[PDB]
């Protein structure tokens, strides 16, 4: 909750932007607001940077990143199981059995 | 003052404690929480032996009435800086470190099953589950920033 | 697709129905439909299951298991051609084709994964069919085809944040 | 001039996205705070059971 | 080149069928992998250890 | 006289507290029972039929004899009624007769002919014995019996795939017999779908069984799992340290031409155990797991062909049939390709040039399959700390010790 | 000592060189499926324990 605080700010900061451009292109299609070349070129020019990084290195390296996050996520799981299951049959030696 | 830069980095939150010392020979009273904080092997005896011989402050932080502005139309740019972050490597050294003496700190509560401190097996899964949860964490912001910018298309 | 429902409608009636022993239609439905999946386990203990007086009443059924013995020792020429031997309209007709086009799927797929070059005569025996028909196939395909040594080479061929917050939910508690 | 409606059609594309991620989050960090809470709770039942 | 790389003065590796030296320069991140390959047998034999515990 | 009294005080205890008195009512029954039950049955069907009808027909087969006449399929009829929609609910008090009845209809349909409808009618019964995640009831290895001998072992799988936790008595109405039995089918089962995995684990698990005694189960699981390792391992797997010391001393000794098998299987002859299989091939049809044995020659000839991964490269189908002795490179072509096919090994085929091209490499872990596969087992292993958070949460509502 | 593969066709022999992140992956995984067997094997020994399932001597 406290740690994608700051990534929801961030991301509320840049659709906000994003709305407030692709606001100003509506208004310059439909007309009445002023016809600008060089403002909507760069609204073109920012539509054709649009999706970042689509290349299959790309693609190996962050599906690398996220199975190695994965395989230790697995990890440490196995270990607080391992935890959970020592706790279980510490006192299930006492109450069901006589050690 | 002492400060965890690494830990603030891989935590994304301020790693910094405000401390003072009691005289020799002198006793704490009865009350004392401690919050917990993984400490590796290799520093745990030392912090074990010396933990009760001072005290924590109640830290807080301050800002002036320019500096609040300032802050608030650096944020209008410097939001650019929360969406290209790149955490999971930029430090990434450490968390492989803290696998390490979480491995040797599972030597040493396999050790304690072995036969026959207070109950190790517990401590160093809350040490696996801190390291485990920053590095989802990493993903986490990993996996927005792919959400964001690359599931887009013409 | 459809064939997966009738199947699990047959082995509903396998049950449902007898008396003891089910019907004979329903039992060469279900063993070739046991082809089908491959699931030769399945196939043979069911075989087995057959009473001798179906056995020897229907020997359709027989016909059926034909294919089966072929498909058990791998031989894909007589898969093939044990197929195309027997005729049982609106029953078994229908989920034949199917095996025969499910066979040839597989024979492509083994082919293609399992060699890099092998004799033409050999994969088209694999296929079943003619040596023409499938060097002009694999030629569309883009498989290398080599003539005077006869040689075919073949060609190889929230979602996300939920999963995450419930293993950060799990360590966490 | 004609064709501009295009680069709105993405500018938009890229909005909802964000207004998909943006929703997502509010949603996840709410979860995270309902397991947590819940998972207390379910604590402070076991620990009214060692006085009987 | 093979008595250098003997003593340990050269790091690298010969390739005698193409007639060229094939020098040791592929490092990554290999500290990560080891540090979990560690972790993986540590709880291999706990997990064994707290398994033996009932009977 | 007696028999008209008994009826009017089941409706005495239905929709009221206790049913303690009716489960003394189905412990007493009436000893020397006569036919007229049938025709209390006639009209019995008040609420639900009752746990009457229980101890009716658990009489109806207690019986040794008949047990209705040639005209017995009319009470397997009944019986089919009284367990597919009259059910019950307070079976959880009555389910020794319960189990009884059960056991006897298995028995029956044993000594008669084909039990595969009895399968059918079983997993319904067993359904409303347990609870939610399954409890391990005695009728569980019944139904595997039944699919046993009707060779059907298809409807039985949802029932043995699932890692039951606590075995179900309720007033006794259970035996070490059955859960041998259980583990012991339900392994052949695997066995028979080719499953190695669950199949080994089901005989281990049916060996490691606390035991004064040797039992004929013991025996051929033991057998069963010597054949099931060297078929899914390259040797035979250790047993763990809390398994039965008669295990050790009787079953081991007993059962030495497997020790043998696995003996000569170690040193990676195949005409060897050839001759070794033909020895004892009298003691191994004996035992009826002759077929198992010729699937682990089998899988000696592969395990002596994925040896080959490890040293070679690019090898001969001469070479290869020289080495793991199958006599010309024909044989060679064959078991590679059904090897590739069954995907015990990672190679190639080459006609043109007559060789064999070993790869090696199915993954290098970034594709999303191991994505979904690591979200997978971990969620099986959130389900196992789940599972002894439960464990521990019932511990520490018990008195201490 | 030798980690090497043969190729018999061209008589050469190639150094084999292990893929580190696949072993770590592949002895990782094998693990898991290890403690889940072993955990599968305890739950039911827990519940014969409990339940005093054994076979008698007579």
């Amino acid at each position: 909750a406290e740690h994608l605080i700051a990534q929801h700010s961030a991301i509320k900061m840049l659709h906000s932007r994003v709305k407030l451009i692709l606001e100003y292109v509506k208004a310059s299609e439909a007309g009445e607001v002023p016809f600008n070349h060089e403002i909507l070129r760069e609204a073109y020019a920012l539509c054709h940077c649009l999706p970042v990084l689509s290349t299959d290195k790309f693609k190996t390296d962050f599906y690398d990143q996220c199975n190695d996050v994965g395989l230790m996520a697995y990890l440490g799981t196995i270990t607080k199981t391992c935890n959970t299951m020592n706790q279980f049959v510490n006192k299930f030696n006492v109450l069901y059995d006589r050690q | 003052v002492v400060i965890d830069p690494t830990r603030t980095i891989s935590a994304g939150k301020v790693n910094l404690g405000a401390f003072r010392t009691y005289p020799k020979g002198y006793k704490p009273p009865d009350e004392g929480p401690s919050e917990y904080q993984t400490i590796p092997l290799n520093k745990i005896e030392d912090f074990g032996v010396h933990c009760k011989q001072y005290y924590a402050l109640e830290v807080s932080y301050f800002k002036s009435s320019l500096d609040r502005k300032l802050l608030e139309l650096l944020w209008n740019k410097y939001w650019v800086n929360t969406l290209s972050s790149s955490s999971l490597l930029t430090n990434a050294d450490y968390t492989t470190g803290q696998v390490f003496d979480l491995s040797e700190k599972l030597e040493q509560s396999e050790a304690q099953l072995g036969r026959g401190s207070e109950d190790k097996l517990a401590k160093a899964t809350r040490d696996s589950c801190k390291t485990t949860i920053e590095a989802i964490h990493g993903l986490m912001s990993q996996v927005i920033k792919d959400k964001l910018f690359n599931q887009i298309n013409i | 697709f459809s064939f997966k429902k009738l199947l699990d409608q047959c082995e509903n009636q396998e049950l449902e129905a007898p008396g003891g022993i089910a019907t004979p239609p329903v039992y060469g439905q279900l063993l070739a439909l046991y082809l089908l999946h491959n699931d030769m386990n399945n196939a043979r203990y069911l075989w087995k299951r057959i009473p001798p007086a179906i056995k020897s009443a229907n020997s359709e059924l027989g016909g059926i298991w034909s294919v089966g013995q072929r498909i058990w020792q791998r031989d894909f020429p007589g898969i093939y051609t044990t197929i195309n031997a027997h005729q049982w309209s609106e029953t078994v007709q229908p989920i034949m084709e199917a095996l025969r086009d499910a066979t040839r799927r597989r024979a492509f797929a083994l082919v293609s994964q399992a060699y890099t070059s092998i004799i033409a005569d050999d994969f088209a025996a694999f296929v079943g069919l003619p040596v023409e028909e499938a060097v002009k196939g694999i030629l569309e395909q883009g498989w290398q085809a080599d003539s005077t040594t006869r040689m075919v080479l073949p060609r190889k061929p929230e979602q996300q944040l939920a999963r995450l917050t419930d293993y950060v939910a799990f360590l966490e508690n | 001039r004609q064709d501009l409606s295009a680069i709105a059609r993405t500018l938009q594309e890229w909005c909802v996205g964000c207004e998909v991620v943006l929703s997502g989050i509010e949603e996840q960090v709410s979860r995270a705070n309902q397991h947590k809470e819940q998972q207390l709770g379910l604590k402070q039942q076991i620990e009214s059971e060692v006085a009987n | 080149l093979v008595q250098c790389i003997l003593d340990n003065t050269i790091h690298g590796r010969i390739d005698q069928v193409n007639q060229l030296l094939e020098l040791d320069h592929q490092k990554r991140g290999g500290a990560r992998y080891t540090a979990l390959d560690k972790w993986t047998n540590q709880l291999n034999s706990l997990n064994q250890a707290v398994v033996s515990k009932l009977a | 006289s007696a028999l008209e009294q008994f009826v009017n005080s089941v409706r005495q205890l239905s929709a009221q507290g206790q049913m303690t008195q009716l489960c003394e009512l189905i412990n007493k029954s009436g000893e020397l029972l006569a036919k007229n039950l049938s025709h209390l049955d006639t009209v019995l069907g008040a609420l639900d039929v009752q746990e009457h009808s229980l101890g009716v027909l658990a009489v109806l087969f207690v019986k040794f004899s008949m047990p209705s006449v040639p005209d017995f399929e009319t009470l397997f009829s009944q019986v089919q009624l009284f367990i597919s929609t009259c059910n019950g609910e307070h079976i959880r008090y009555a389910t020794d007769t319960f189990a009884g009845l059960c056991h006897q209809l298995t028995n029956a349909l044993v000594e008669r002919k084909q039990p595969l409808r009895g399968i059918g009618i079983l997993k319904q019964a067993i359904d409303k014995m347990q609870m939610n995640t399954n409890q391990l009831t005695s009728i569980h290895a019944d139904l595997c019996q039944l699919c046993l001998l009707a060779k059907c072992f298809k409807p039985a799988l949802p029932y043995l795939d699932v890692d039951m936790m606590d075995i179900c008595k309720e007033n006794g109405a259970y035996d070490a017999k059955h859960f041998l039995c259980y583990y012991y089918y339900g392994g052949m089962i695997y066995t028979g779908l080719k499953n190695f995995e669950r199949a080994l684990y089901f005989y281990e698990q049916a060996i490691t069984t606390p035991a004064m005694a040797v039992s004929h189960i013991m025996l051929e699981s033991y057998k069963k799992y010597i054949l099931v390792s060297l078929i899914l391992l390259g040797k035979v797997q250790q047993l763990p340290k809390y398994t039965s010391q008669i295990v050790g001393r009787f079953i081991k000794p007993l059962s030495n031409a497997y020790h043998e098998l696995a003996q000569v299987y170690s040193t990676n002859n195949p005409s060897e155990l050839r001759n070794l299989v033909n020895k004892h091939s009298e003691t191994f049809t004996r035992d009826n797991n002759m077929g198992l044995v010729k699937q682990c020659l089998s899988s000696l000839y592969k395990k002596n062909i994925q040896r080959l991964t490890k040293t070679f490269l690019t090898l001969s189908l001469q070479d290869m049939a020289s080495r793991v002795q199958l006599s010309g490179p024909q044989e060679a072509e064959k078991y590679v390709l059904h090897m590739i096919e069954d995907g015990e090994i990672f190679a190639s085929i080459n006609q043109k040039d007559g060789m064999v091209s070993f790869h090696d490499n199915p993954e290098k872990y970034n594709n999303p399959a191991m994505l979904h596969n690591i979200d997978q087992e971990m969620l099986k292993c959130i389900e196992l700390d789940e599972r002894l958070k439960a464990m521990d949460q019932e511990i520490t509502v018990n008195p201490q010790f | 000592l030798i980690s090497a593969r043969v190729d018999s066709h061209s008589k050469i022999l190639y150094a084999r060189d292990v893929d580190q992140r696949s072993t770590t992956f592949e002895k990782s995984l094998l693990m898991g499926k290890e403690f889940q067997r072993r955990a599968k094997a305890m739950m039911l020994r827990a519940a014969v324990l409990r339940n005093q399932i054994h076979v008698k001597s007579p």
